[PDB]
């Protein structure tokens, strides 16, 4: 029922479980990229390059 | 938390009762509550449990007869005994059930069916 | 597992020449195999019984 | 069904003495047994649950142990707060089964 106390109100619980083994990380989260400011002596790193 | 029960008295066989028990110090819609009767000269018998979600779980003998409920606004557990039997006489206690079990015991209401 | 396809002229068997083989999906499993076999399809004309 | 038996039904011991009481189930319950203390005219108080966990508030002198079929409560030293009846309850989400009760009294001449 939608008339519960906070202790028993329906809570959506998602257990995001991360896993490592002798395999490459087929799932990553590298969603942090700079922009492309060009033609200056700078530090570039093209995805590990 | 104090559980204060009322309605303890005499009732004819086959009659209807509504035992009450106010819970003080906690919100009834946030904890498990239970009805447990102790007959004179016997151990305890947990007869029913109402969850904080309104999910009523009755024992098979009391399934279809007794109605466990809670008034969150009044914060009071109620038990609607229906189709009473001779064996339904006992000191009936409202109680608070938890992960660990029954921690808060009501003072109890006597119930005599004869 | 890599890939290739040559538009080379038809002949009799593996001809001369060279062409390097490029990846398709780098499967991150690599479990050992003892026996290797080819899946063949029974060619038909879509009208035979 | 599942029936638990308590021994001794008639025990007279003195304050400071141990009170060794035994409650045995006919078959294995594993760990779902609880020790309670009830006085006449009073409701039982849960002394120990899971047969090895000291219930919060009950004196540590009570040492409940056991599994499966057999269980034993040991009052290391009796005290007047321990002069009461003792019950063992098989734990079940439903009605379950309770012990017959071991009434412990003050021994005297």
């Amino acid at each position: 029922r939608p008339t519960y106390g906070v202790g028993h109100q329906p809570y959506r619980v998602v257990v995001l479980s991360f896993e490592l083994l002798h395999a490459p990380a087929t799932v990553c989260g590298p969603k942090k990229s700079t922009n492309l400011v060009k033609n200056k002596c700078v530090n570039f790193n093209f995805n590990g390059l | 938390v104090q559980l204060v029960e009322s309605g303890g008295g005499l009732i004819q066989p086959g009659g209807s009762l509504r035992l009450s028990c106010a819970a003080s110090g906690i919100i009834v819609s946030r904890n498990y509550m239970s009805w447990v009767r102790q007959a004179p000269g016997k151990g305890l018998e947990w007869v029913s449990i109402l969850y904080a979600g309104g999910s009523s779980f009755y024992a098979e003998p009391v399934q279809g007869r007794f109605t466990v409920s809670r008034d969150n606004s009044k914060n009071t557990l109620f038990l609607e005994m229906n189709s009473l039997r001779v064996e339904d006489t006992a000191v009936y206690y409202c109680a608070r059930d938890l992960q660990w079990g029954i921690d808060i015991w009501g003072q109890g209401a006597m119930v005599t069916v004869s | 597992i890599y890939s290739k396809h040559t538009p080379i002229n038809l002949g009799r068997d593996l001809p001369q020449g060279f062409s390097a083989l490029e990846p398709l999906v780098d499967l991150p499993i690599g479990i050992n195999i003892t026996r290797f076999q080819t899946l063949l399809a029974l060619h038909r004309s879509y009208l035979t019984p | 069904d599942i029936q638990m038996t308590q021994t001794p039904p008639s025990l007279s011991a003195s304050v400071g003495d141990r009170v060794s009481i035994s409650c045995r189930a006919s078959q294995s319950t594993g760990s779902w047994l609880a020790w309670y203390q009830q006085k006449p005219g009073k409701a039982p108080k849960l002394l120990i649950y899971k047969t090895s966990s000291l219930e919060s508030g009950v004196p540590s002198r009570f040492s409940g142990s056991g599994s499966g079929t057999e269980f034993t409560l040991t009052i290391s030293s009796l005290q007047p707060d321990d002069v009461a009846t003792y019950y063992c309850q098989h734990y079940d989400t439903y009605s379950s089964t309770f012990g017959q009760g071991t009434k412990v009294e003050i021994k005297r001449t």
